[PDB]
């Protein structure tokens, strides 16, 4: 999404 | 011995007022040794020396309203009082038991009667409420196809759907609906119900999940009576014109009820605690400063200032009955202002932080910022060690562990198995330990500094209640003086998780306002938790236990990731500006950025020797007396021997005892030291201590590392190993020997012949194990779901987040049962969640306009105008969509409209990237490396005069592969230069074995491989027609040319000639032998 | 009368300027970029072309040469061409050969350098490599030993320097849009000329760089300038035609020729352009290459290596033999060339001609 590596 | 940098020895007591040491025996001496008096502190004791409207009949039941009712109607299901007094548990209802031979349709629920008479049985009419009546004794229906075929078996009209009433009893109507929006004046509820605008505000949960009734929309606030108007005591204020005007203003001369005054003047009567103040009417109590009025009005308590407020000090505090006093840590010494504590050892403090293939070291103020370590595939996690002056990362882009000294000496790789998703590590300083957090495995590791005895220490949820579980750990802290792990979780149930350093007390501490808490860190001086959320954009910090929770930054960040903490100055990571920031860590003020990085910056550190606080290790010398990891036990004084994971823990009598189950896919090493994977044994390279995973009788290895090579000469993949099927040509990799007690990973499910697939993929109607057996239908019936979620009628299992969200998963409809899918047990959260006009499900708030319809009705992408961007680190698309700013010009489309990439000008690369000739960056470690990468081939562009990076074979072409790829048998380059100086591998002049064919330039490849038309190697033998006269060139897989060499398989009559005569495009092999015999 | 030489995006044409009519070339190439020449160097009566290939995908740039006939006219002849085995070239917008000393000079405008090699494009070596942003077109003036380069990036620049890489100096800096041809005027005391693609002009300078002036101004976007007799050339690139102007810039703007917008350079084919009369300085005693500066010579070694130690003649790298020539197909007045068992060049006279490359009959 907006958060993942 | 020494005295620590700044600090005092054990047995001394430090002078906060200048930092001085003092004997132990000097403090609470009666005499003030010290510049400022800190060793005469309060702390220390001195020296000892018409009758009624309900009254009703005997045969008549009475109702609160004032009705007469006949007691014959009393309990039968519905309210016939008028005002439910027959109709409650409250008098009398739990035995409502009807009469005679009613049926007992017990699906139905307290908004109707379970009992309904035989009368209308079978009429027809669904008297229960999902219609067993209709089913239960009567006669079948023949339905008409006019009408809506219920799926369960009732028949009715088409104008029986889509309208919230369950007339097919298994909501057959009801279900797939697509309810329009409700009218002009229809107010609508969370769950998506239409109610009568009326209907708001009036004590009955109309809505069903209570939103007619919030108390946002429903509280009337009082009149406030303000400044130009009097409150009197009666609530209907007027001016203070009027006041003791002796003319009633309200109802009984409330506004002249007192007009003396001063009622002060008294003991008993008004009794305040501490000091009075007289009102127009009345009096008040008062408290002096530091005291707060409690709810009585009449009384004055002391408040813990230093629990209360905490940002009053700038460390450890201590309360006081009526005030406080700030104290500092040891290391600081207290300033002149009385609040700040400042850091007495000369050692400055820097910042370590890592980027995307950088490690930096930047110092506190922006002036120096200078460069680690580079080339690295992705550091996603780091940390430090104070004792070893080392520095842990992980590399996510590898999957492993590095260490290394701090002067870029002696780096190793200690943890490099295993490792799926790493999000974070920490660095247990006091009992010389590794902990991290593992995304995939969803579970917590522990591990000895070196890298072996791994072992788990959390898994599955935390709560007993099984809401919260290890869905996305990201984030991890360690508080060893009370030997505690806190990790922060970013799933859909977010949280911030702690549980004891031996596994013992895992509990929820933060589950609350909170959706992305990406970072986490503890301050060791005020002993304060700190997080940070990367959607409600806060930096929040609280007790240690979750309490007391205070707000630095509300909602003016972006994106932090990480934080760390100094003195009073907090620093942050994030990734929408990626930016490294600072602030005031207890209100925010004083943010400076401090630099642009051009890579997002993902973790930071302060190194500092007060960030790892020294104190005696718990397992101290011997290793606790245990043989295996020494674990600090919860509360911190305790420790706790345990096993790696790969073991079995057995308790002697006094004692622990650790049995080795090493599995038969497993090679376990002589010393029964560790438990390593069996093809890990015989590979060449010693992973054994003590060497035995190399016994004196090794076969020839022809397969590379990480490979398994079958029973003669042949290599596969892990994978292959017990997957049910024939991967070895041979079949060692389906030997029953070898697979026999082939246990494997926790988190997936192993079948019946042994093979295991992931643990979701049982029970969901695909036969998956090729057996059958995670589609057995006894198995499902009888399983259980995994902790953490629901379990389906079906048997399948799904996350409890797909519960109660309109869409189904069990593919029965067990999964939405809207009669609980609608209660107020399922509102949505209103601060990290938005609610669906229509629909009853409930989306994140981040799902609203980023062109996905997540509410199945559009509902998050209409109105999209609406929402503003965020002002610091958002970009706004054309479509009026919000974006990460990182996202703009990287190069790909990201809202649907290219507006994020119009009119983009390329970036200038970073230290470790190479330009192509369009102005792309791609890392140097992909120049000259025999691959096509920037698209012009620019990276393999000149490649004679540059040189290869220290840890790679240059190619006599130029081309640079690792030094590993050298005399192994195999040509990596592309031409053979890495096989082509080797020299002799064995005695007798040959290169590789006799089961291998062998080239002219000392590569050699596979029997097989002979004569098919590939050059196998360079400068290839293998197409040498001399020697490959006599192998079976055998028509039904070979084409026998003319010229005496054949062809392999297909290559006949493909259109280019194969054999060389060009009889391979030809007839009368390729056609018709005798017309499809 | 002069012989003008015009590539196109995938084939060459040359134009008799008296005879006012086209002829045969080689053809079956692709992206290629500009042409250079050398006036018969073994005196048989067929001249060397110099011509660059662009790259698309995956595969690299080259360099190729190819023979052309010195008499009037040639045609059905099978030219061959060559590739002189000069790997990793990106875009070579500039190529000029030097006929004292066989050498080649080229530039990059990707890898922003500027090569040199043999005339086999065997030793190569960077001559420039620093401060260049897209180094356009080159040339050279063997007379004065200085070579000319310009750079139309940020920062236009025009600069000169020796052939062995030493003493570099810009000539002017001011009043600059996007140098694209540079042009020297052998007989003018070696007056330089070069145009602009955004200023739309035409300017003249001396070698050290004094007197500017203005020549021609509205020139529709030229690309190339040439300078023979008293005339001066140029091609507008975005219509594709050609014209001619006098030299000194006081007469008619004449029209030539209407090509298609694949043209990319317009080049003299005569033996009085370069004047071969220039005898070679060098004394044959360097190892691997021998360059020209004003007055004298200097030896270099191929890229990546340096001399022996205490030496400045002697390279440490190897030396490799040069690469040979195919035969050309000589037949003249009208001839056919034909190739045999053993590949030789035998032509078939015309009725009327004998001899063995039918040169008079
Ligand atoms: C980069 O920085 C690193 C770490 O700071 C340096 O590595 C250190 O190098 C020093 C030597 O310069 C090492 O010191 C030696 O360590 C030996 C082993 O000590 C271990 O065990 C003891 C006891 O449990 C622990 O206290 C210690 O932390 C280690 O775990 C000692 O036995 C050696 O002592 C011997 O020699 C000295 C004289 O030098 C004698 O006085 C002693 O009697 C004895 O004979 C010695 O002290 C140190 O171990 C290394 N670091 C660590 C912590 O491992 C790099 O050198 C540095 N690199 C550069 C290039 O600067
Ligand atoms: C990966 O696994 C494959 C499995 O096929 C191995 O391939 C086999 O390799 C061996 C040689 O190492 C071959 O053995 C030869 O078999 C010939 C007859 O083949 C029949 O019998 C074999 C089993 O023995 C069957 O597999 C096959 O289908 C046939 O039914 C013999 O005639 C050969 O002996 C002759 O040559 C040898 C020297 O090589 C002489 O010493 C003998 O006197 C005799 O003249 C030989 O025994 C076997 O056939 C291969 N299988 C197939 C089907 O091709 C690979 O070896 C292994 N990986 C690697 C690269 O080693
Ligand atoms: C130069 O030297 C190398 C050795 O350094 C020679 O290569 C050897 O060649 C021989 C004969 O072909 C090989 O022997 C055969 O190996 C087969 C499989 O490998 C076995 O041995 C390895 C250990 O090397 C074990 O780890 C593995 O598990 C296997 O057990 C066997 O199937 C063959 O068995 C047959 O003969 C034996 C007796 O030798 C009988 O007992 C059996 O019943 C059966 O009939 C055989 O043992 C040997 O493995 C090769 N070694 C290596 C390492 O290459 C080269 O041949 C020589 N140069 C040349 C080209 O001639
Ligand atoms: C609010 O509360 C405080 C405490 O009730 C009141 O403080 C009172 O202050 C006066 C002046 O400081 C004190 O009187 C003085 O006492 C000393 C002896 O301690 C004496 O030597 C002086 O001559 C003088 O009398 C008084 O003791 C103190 N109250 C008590 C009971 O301790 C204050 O007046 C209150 N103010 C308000 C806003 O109501
Ligand atoms: C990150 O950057 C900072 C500052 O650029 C580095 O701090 C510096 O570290 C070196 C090595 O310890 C220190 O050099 C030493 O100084 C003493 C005198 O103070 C001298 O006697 C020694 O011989 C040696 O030269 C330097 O003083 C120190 N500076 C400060 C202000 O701390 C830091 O090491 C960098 N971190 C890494 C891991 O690169
Ligand atoms: C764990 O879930 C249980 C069951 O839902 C919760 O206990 C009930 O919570 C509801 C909330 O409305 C109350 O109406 C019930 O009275 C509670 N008690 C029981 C036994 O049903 C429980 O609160 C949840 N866990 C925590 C710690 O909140
Ligand atoms: C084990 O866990 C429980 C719950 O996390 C801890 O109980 C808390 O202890 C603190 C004092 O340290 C109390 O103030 C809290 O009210 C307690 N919370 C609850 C709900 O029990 C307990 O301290 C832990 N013990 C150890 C040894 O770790
Ligand atoms: C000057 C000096 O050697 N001081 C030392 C310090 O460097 C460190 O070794 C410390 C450990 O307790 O002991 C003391
Ligand atoms: C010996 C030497 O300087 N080798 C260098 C090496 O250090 C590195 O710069 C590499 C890639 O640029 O090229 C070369
Ligand atoms: C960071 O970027 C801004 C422009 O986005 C630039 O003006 C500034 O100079 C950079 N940082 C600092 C403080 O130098
Ligand atoms: C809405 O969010 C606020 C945040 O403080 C919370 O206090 C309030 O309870 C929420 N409303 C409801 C109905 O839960
Ligand atoms: C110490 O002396 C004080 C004097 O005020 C008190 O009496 C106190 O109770 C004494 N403590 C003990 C333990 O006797
Ligand atoms: C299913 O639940 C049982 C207990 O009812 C066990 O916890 C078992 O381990 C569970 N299975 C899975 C897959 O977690
Ligand atoms: C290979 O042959 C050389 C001689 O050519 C040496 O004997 C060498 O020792 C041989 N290789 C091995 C591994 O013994
Ligand atoms: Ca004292
Ligand atoms: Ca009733
Ligand atoms: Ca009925
Ligand atoms: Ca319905
Ligand atoms: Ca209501
Ligand atoms: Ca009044
Ligand atoms: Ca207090
Ligand atoms: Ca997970
Ligand atoms: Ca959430
Ligand atoms: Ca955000
Ligand atoms: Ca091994
Ligand atoms: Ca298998
Ligand atoms: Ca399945
Ligand atoms: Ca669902
Ligand atoms: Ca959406
Ligand atoms: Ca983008
Ligand atoms: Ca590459
Ligand atoms: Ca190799
Ligand atoms: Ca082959
Ligand atoms: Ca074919």
């Amino acid at each position: 999404x907006x958060n993942x590596x | 011995p020494t005295r620590p940098p700044g600090m005092c020895h054990l047995d001394e007591f430090q002078c906060q007022g200048d930092g001085t040491c003092i004997p132990n025996t000097w403090e609470c001496d009666g005499h003030p040794d010290c510049i400022h008096g800190s060793d005469e502190h309060t702390g220390c004791v001195p020296k000892t020396c018409g009758h009624s409207v309900n009254t009703c009949r005997a045969s008549q039941f009475q109702c609160d309203n004032g009705r007469c009712i006949s007691g014959n109607w009393v309990c039968d299901g519905d309210n016939d009082c008028g005002d439910m007094s027959d109709e409650d548990q409250r008098h009398h209802c739990e035995l409502q038991n009807c009469s005679s031979t009613q049926f007992t349709c017990v699906n139905s629920r307290p908004p109707n009667r379970r009992c309904i008479p035989q009368y209308w049985v079978c009429d027809g009419d669904a008297d229960c409420s999902d219609a067993l009546d209709e089913l239960q004794n009567c006669t079948m229906r023949t339905c008409s196809a006019g009408e809506f075929s219920c799926a369960n078996g009732r028949c009715v009209r088409q104008s029986f759907r889509c309208d919230r009433r369950n007339d097919c009893g298994d909501y057959s109507d009801e279900r797939g609906c697509s309810y329009p929006p409700c009218h002009a004046n229809q107010f609508t509820c969370q769950n998506g119900r239409c109610i009568p605008r009326f209907f708001v505000c009036d004590e009955d949960n109309d809505c069903g999940d209570g939103s007619d009734e919030q108390e946002h929309l429903c509280h009337t606030p009082e009149p406030t009576c303000p400044l130009h108007q009097f409150r009197c005591d009666n609530g209907h204020c007027i001016e203070m014109g009027r006041v003791c005007n002796h003319v009633d203003d309200c109802s009984d001369n409330s506004d002249e009820k007192g007009c003396g005054i001063n009622e002060c003047l008294d003991s008993s009567i008004s009794r305040c605690d501490h000091n009075c103040t007289d009102t127009i009417t009345s009096f008040y109590c008062s408290c002096l400063p530091g005291y707060k009025l409690m709810s009585d009005k009449r009384s004055c308590v002391d408040i813990d200032e230093c629990k209360e407020s905490p940002q009053l000090c700038s460390q450890k505090c201590e309360n006081v009955v009526g005030s406080y006093i700030c104290k500092c840590a040891p290391g600081y010494i207290r300033e002149p202002d009385g609040k700040s504590c400042r850091q007495n050892s000369n050692i400055e403090p820097y910042l370590i932080f890592s980027n995307r293939y950088y490690i930096r070291n930047l110092t506190t103020d922006g002036s120096s910022y200078s460069l680690i370590l580079q080339g690295l595939g992705n550091v996603v996690a780091l940390d430090f060690d104070r004792v070893e002056k080392r520095l842990y990362w992980i590399d996510a882009e590898k999957q492993i562990i590095e260490r290394m000294f701090l002067n870029k000496t002696n780096r190793e790789t200690i943890i490099n198995h295993r490792l799926r998703r790493a999000e974070s590590l920490a660095v247990d300083w006091v009992s010389r330990k590794l902990y991290w957090l593992d995304a995939i495995l969803d579970c917590l590791f522990v591990s000895d500094l070196e890298g072996r005895h791994r072992k788990m220490i959390a898994q599955h949820c935390v709560d007993a209640n099984n809401t919260f579980c290890f869905e996305h750990p990201r984030g991890i802290v360690l508080h060893p003086q009370r030997g505690h792990v806190y990790w922060a979780d970013w799933g859909v149930h977010a949280y911030i998780g702690r549980i004891g350093m031996d596994g013992t007390n895992k509990s929820v501490i933060i589950s609350t306002k909170i959706e992305w808490p990406n970072a986490i860190t503890i301050d060791y001086t005020n002993d304060l938790l700190y997080w940070a959320d990367a959607h409600l954009g806060y930096i929040e910090f609280s007790d240690l236990e979750g309490h007391h929770r205070h707000t630095v930054y509300d909602g003016s960040l972006p994106h932090p990731f990480a934080l760390t903490i100094f003195e009073d100055t907090v620093f942050w990571t994030d990734w929408n500006t990626r930016t490294v920031e600072k602030g005031n860590k207890y209100d925010g003020s004083g943010r400076v950025v401090l630099v642009n990085t051009t890579h997002k910056p993902f973790d930071i550190h302060v190194y500092h020797p007060y960030r790892q606080p020294i104190m005696s290790n718990p397992c101290g010398t011997n290793n606790g007396g245990c043989s295996h990891l020494c674990l600090i036990k919860a509360g911190g004084r305790g420790f706790t021997c345990a096993c790696p994971d790969d073991f079995q823990t057995v308790q002697l009598r006094d004692r622990t005892l650790c049995m080795p189950m090493c599995s038969s896919t497993q090679f376990l090493c002589g010393n029964n030291e560790k438990c390593i994977p069996i093809w890990w044994k015989c590979d060449g390279q010693k992973d054994c201590s003590d060497g035995s995973d190399e016994p004196d009788l090794c076969p020839h290895r022809f397969c590379r590392l990480g490979q398994f090579q079958c029973r003669d000469g042949n290599c596969t993949s892990p994978q292959a190993l017990c997957n049910a099927r024939q991967d070895c040509a041979d079949g060692s990799d389906e030997d029953r020997v070898l697979c026999e007690h082939h246990r494997c990973e926790s988190n997936e499910w192993q079948c019946a012949n042994k093979r295991c697939i992931p643990q979701s993929w049982q029970c969901d109607s695909v036969n998956d194990c090729l057996d059958n057996s995670d589609e057995d239908t006894s198995h499902c019936a009888s399983r259980t779901c995994r902790p953490g979620q629901f379990k389906c009628n079906n048997g399948r299992c799904i996350p409890q987040s797909w519960k109660c969200d309109v869409d189904n998963d069990c593919g029965d409809y067990s999964d939405e049962p809207i009669d609980e899918c609608t209660t107020a047990a399922y509102n949505c959260d209103n601060h990290t969640e938005f609610s669906c006009k229509t629909n009853y499900r409930c989306i994140p708030q981040w799902a609203v306009c980023n062109g996905f319809d997540d509410c199945r009705d559009n509902s998050d992408e209409q109105g999209c105008e609406s929402v503003p961007c965020h002002p610091s680190g958002d970009f706004r698309c054309a479509n009026h969509h919000c974006i990460p700013l990182r996202w703009k010009c990287d190069g790909t489309d990201d809202c649907g409209d290219n507006s994020d990439e119009e009119n983009c000008v390329p970036r200038e690369c970073s230290e470790s990237e190479f330009r192509c000739a369009d102005q792309q960056c791609i890392p140097s470690r992909w120049v000259c490396d025999q691959e096509n990468d920037c698209g012009d081939n620019s990276d393999e562009r000149d490649c004679e005069m540059k040189t290869c990076h220290p840890e790679h074979f240059q190619c006599t072409s130029g081309h640079c592969v690792p030094k590993a790829l050298a005399c192994d048998g195999r040509a990596d380059c592309l031409d053979a230069s890495d096989e082509s100086a080797c020299p002799t591998r064995f005695p007798n002049g040959t290169y590789c074995p006799a089961a291998m064919f062998e080239c002219k330039n000392h590569v050699c490849i596979q029997s097989f491989w002979i004569c098919d038309g590939e050059n196998d190697c360079v400068d290839g033998s293998d197409e040498e027609i001399h020697l490959c006269f006599n192998i079976p060139c055998e028509s039904p897989q070979r084409f026998r040319c003319d010229n005496s060499r054949c062809v392999y398989g297909h290559q006949l009559c493909n259109g280019v000639d194969d054999c060389g005569d060009g009889s391979d495009e030809k007839e009368e092999h390729c056609r018709k032998p005798t017309h499809k015999p």
